[PDB]
RNA sequence: ACGAGAACACGUAUGCCGAAGUAUAUAAA
């Protein structure tokens, strides 16, 4: 699942990135992700809140919904799978693997926002 | 030889932008990973304004001299007249009163305020984006202040209550002028922690 | 820094986008008034009858007979008082859908900064033939109105005036003739000067009936209109189309080939209180 | 140095959109979700038009190098010079009247407004939604003055409250062109909240 | 939760969306919803006033008038128990599950929108 | 009865300063 955070690279083609993907428009997703790897984190222990399993779940909807807005974000979630991590994330409901998800999703947008136009 | 301590929350009016780090984002602890405010902002700030509040000439600008009791205050131990401070002031913690708070009510902890910019000649744009904290977020402070000298504690802790006064008429952190920063004092308390001292005929507004 | 005086000449529409559908309302065939319905207060006035279930299942499944399908006839069929059914009437104007205008906070109608630099952007234009005009915008600044108190608001059905005139099944509400309505002007070119502004506005005005204004002649509404608004006279007054419903106009064939191409006819409004034919969206301006 | 205090109120005539956050929506605060109007703009709007008030050559504008007495009041800092700004302008705060009056009377916050665009030659409209700060609503703010020098407090209160009278004849906000920005500013306060000024003969319309 | 995404699934038939629903049917909807959404934030009591009730019989009102003017609207709100859902949500009167009701709708409103012609 | 024994890498100072989320965008039918 590193091929999903390094096709990035394989998707330099000509010149646009993702088919014009701007980290601008990931900024809700991003905002939406801090947010909830803080309050992750200062959690003790590894089974989630079921609060925090319906907040996954409110994930998966804003998720959807920018795909919905943006093609180009589409593109991004849909072939770098992102739909079935977050489910895989939200069926094992431990910390340690949430926080492998935000440092994957982190690792995707800081080197995708290493190219841009 | 006797230690009191001087302890409240910081309430946060305006959003704050301390922001050590540099997009433009917030100092934060690295174990909560949730904003804090460093000791250093409070004993700068308190400082700057209380010195400008006395005699501070352009040649004191210039030395960076101040006032004797600022300086005993506050400790200069440079040159001249070796002072060891005397107020040590520590940093702020996010608190949990308010962690439980925004947590309860699902409200982020930094809001990210967008910013624009209007150059003459040309009136083009050219954005920016900036981190600040949000309002209604509670800070725990502390402070120690040491009895080098009894007959002294009346004075200090009345120019302590001028810092306060002034600093609640100003700002924390950056864009001071342009809205940010602004904080309250609010549930003060002094209690003699260590020594023989009474601290009962002392308040702090 | 100028106070702009308008004086509504004709009727004057400003679509929001709400279409009214076949709801909200009381049709009177035999005294013609609408009546607007209070939402919340009506369906309090349900609760306290204990009939929401019946309303609602006759809002569910309509009985598709036309004569059954309205609300003054759900009203009726639970025997309401017409003095309640004045009880819960929100506001009315003298009907299968109706256009609502723009309204603010209160519900109350006001005219948008949107539509009066739409019909001054529209003068400049075709006075200084585009020069420019696009970075004068930003130059000539228009606040939006005060509230329109609904003293002044009342219902109209389009009308195609042609040589043969003909109505559009819908109806649009529109502002009552004479209202005075006032904005703000501010002026940061003052290249297009108050004045130059009204001659711009005026000039339009005056190319606009040399070219199409002359046509509609032989036609009953168009002579009582043309005659009736003193339009020769009006020459020398300050007037202009405001807003929607005024004709897609506002050589003779290139106009026949753009507007082909734009459709791929006047629009005007007549009362049966007067007899009297309107046409949608002239008014009066008078700086200061 | 003192510092006096400004209160007051803005009053929204026509709609207001500042819309820093983007269907396009406006500025919002995350503690209560209620619009606010951030300071920096009204900081900008302010110096801008009395930056114009007074000389402006195509050189000034080039750098926003401006003339030394609005550059006093607002602070520059950078040609070299010791210049830190002497008038501060806070956020505005959806106020509780306002929340009150609209929960009483059943009105909402925010309006939103439907926009077109009519192709040239082509008559054919691409539509447009706007969402506005409700008209009527007031928003309340403060501000602070520092005293660096005792003899030029008068001069800077009659340059502000000439800035405040421009600010009552213009937008605050984006596209007043297109008719929404209109203020008015009700209930100033003067207080000098720290220090020995009297706040009595000083004034703003 | 998220039954509303298995029924977004199961509406996509042979293609027409229950039975050509689109996002432009919902707008009324959809503002009145968010109009409640920000009163009842405002709120601070967990306790619903009487008006916030008066608020509630309302927005099923508008839900049933909107039912009743298009069909594709009603098996809409007919197949994902938006009646019985709001009925319960005034029978219980709290704060906290209307707002998990909203999440539910939001959710719904952005599937709808994401399966789109 | 240990090339020992005394010995605070201490003291002074913050993320600052100027920046508007702007410009067009007839609510057509």
């Amino acid at each position: 699942m590193t091929f999903a955070h390094e096709v990035v690279k394989s998707n330099v083609k000509n010149q646009v990135l993702f088919n014009g993907l701007t980290t601008s428009k990931l900024r809700n997703l991003m905002e939406q992700v801090n947010r909830l790897y803080t309050i992750a984190f200062n959690s003790n222990e590894d089974q989630l809140n079921e609060e925090f399993i319906d907040e996954l779940e409110y994930l998966k909807i804003k998720f959807y919904y920018e795909a919905g807005r943006e093609k180009s974000v589409d593109e991004f979630l849909k072939k770098t799978l992102m739909f079935p991590i977050i489910d895989r994330v939200i069926k094992k409901e431990s910390k340690k693997f949430f926080l492998d998800y935000c440092k994957y999703f982190e690792a995707l947008v800081a080197y995708a926002k290493y190219y841009q136009k | 030889y006797s230690k009191i301590k001087i302890s409240g929350t910081i309430e946060v009016v305006t959003g704050l932008h301390i922001g050590g780090g540099g997009d433009s984002p917030v100092v934060r602890d690295l174990q909560t990973k949730l904003p804090i405010i460093p000791g250093s902002s409070i004993k700068g700030k308190m400082r700057n304004l209380l010195a400008k509040h006395f005699g501070l000439k352009m040649k004191q600008e210039s030395h960076n001299q101040d006032d004797e009791r600022v300086l005993r205050l506050f400790g200069s131990s440079e040159k001249g007249n070796i002072q060891r401070a005397r107020l040590q002031i520590s940093d702020a913690f996010f608190s949990e009163k308010t962690k439980e708070h925004f947590a309860q009510n699902d409200i982020a902890y930094t809001e990210t305020k967008f910013e624009n910019t209007i150059n003459r000649l040309t009136a083009v744009a050219n954005p920016r984006q900036i981190e600040r904290v949000t309002r209604g977020s509670e800070f725990d402070f502390v402070f120690i202040y040491n009895v080098d000298e009894e007959s002294q504690v009346e004075d200090d802790f009345e120019n302590i209550e001028k810092a306060i006064h002034l600093l609640e008429n100003d700002y924390l952190g950056g864009g001071g002028t342009r809205g940010n920063g602004r904080i309250q004092f609010k549930d003060t308390n002094i209690e003699t922690v260590v020594g023989e001292y009474d601290s009962t005929n002392l308040k702090i507004k | 820094n100028y106070e702009v005086v308008i004086k509504t000449l004709g009727p004057i529409h400003i679509g929001s986008g709400q279409v009214m559908k076949k709801q909200d309302y009381i049709y009177d065939f035999y005294n013609s008034k609408v009546y607007m319905i209070n939402g919340n207060k009506l369906v309090k006035f349900l609760k306290r009858k204990n009939l929401l279930y019946t309303y609602q299942n006759f809002l569910r499944y309509p009985p598709k007979n036309p004569r059954e399908n309205g609300l003054k006839d759900y009203l009726d069929a639970q025997n309401v008082k017409q003095s309640e059914w004045e009880a819960f009437v929100s506001y009315s104007e003298k009907l299968n859908d109706l256009h609502l205008m723009v309204r603010d906070g209160q519900n109350k109608v006001y005219l948008p900064g949107s539509s009066i630099k739409g019909a001054i952007k529209t003068t400049l234009v075709s006075k200084y033939n585009n020069e420019k005009n696009k970075d004068i915008y930003s130059k000539i600044k228009v606040s939006d109105s005060k509230p329109i108190d609904e003293s002044n608001l009342a219902i109209y059905q389009k009308i195609d005036i042609n040589k043969s005139e003909k109505s559009m099944p819908l109806y649009r509400e529109c502002i009552d003739v004479n209202t005075e309505i006032k904005f703000k002007l501010t002026i940061e070119d003052e290249i297009y000067s108050i004045n130059e502004i009204e001659q711009s506005i005026q000039d339009f005005y005056k190319n606009y009936y040399d070219k199409w204004l002359v046509g509609f002649k032989e036609t009953k509404g168009g002579r009582r209109f043309a005659l009736e608004g003193g339009i020769p006279d009006v020459l020398n007054q300050n007037i202009l189309f405001l807003g929607a419903g005024t004709g897609f106009v506002s050589n003779r064939k290139q106009a026949k080939q753009d507007s082909f191409e734009i459709l791929t006819a006047l629009k005007g409004t007549t009362n049966q209180s007067r007899h009297t034919s309107y046409q949608q969206g002239m008014c009066k301006v008078s700086f200061q």
